[PDB]
């Protein structure tokens, strides 16, 4: 929960997962880039960030 | 007398190292904001907003 | 080269050194126990020792 980490403050956590790339779902009302390149998508962009 | 036999020794010891005092400079510390800050029940400390 | 008493005064210097290793457990450690349990403060290890 995004809120809840936003409250909290305390980032171990999600530092543990994205650092062990455990398959997380991050859940809140996030902004997102629509991006069209499929030179983007192959470099995989959308996992750097 | 001086003897050379009796005055000769070794002295060993480390080769470098950093001695720190301050302690804390390593210690990076922020703070909930104050209005959902909770006290030891785990409630807001001021629960009348 | 030293005399005998010169070297048992180096040697205890040498030997009784006050420094002791310091590591990120030591620093967690050394913060008071009641404010590394309290949510309201983050504290992270962010430095290299």
């Amino acid at each position: 929960n995004l809120e809840e980490l936003m409250r909290t403050g305390s980032y171990a956590q999600i530092t543990n997962m994205l650092l062990n790339n455990q398959p997380v779902a991050l859940v809140g009302a996030l902004p997102f880039v629509t991006d069209s390149s499929v030179i983007s998508l192959i470099a995989i962009l959308d996992a750097t960030v | 007398q001086f003897d050379f036999r009796n005055s000769m020794h070794m002295l060993t010891s480390n080769l470098t190292f950093t001695v720190y005092s301050d302690l804390l400079a390593f210690v990076s510390a922020d703070t909930v904001e104050p209005i959902n800050a909770v006290a030891f029940d785990n409630m807001r400390i001021m629960n009348e907003l | 080269i030293l005399h005998p008493i010169d070297y048992a005064f180096n040697e205890y210097f040498l030997q009784h050194q006050l420094v002791e290793p310091l590591n990120n457990d030591i620093i967690f450690n050394y913060i008071p126990e009641r404010i590394r349990n309290d949510v309201n403060y983050i504290l992270n290890m962010d430095r290299n020792l």
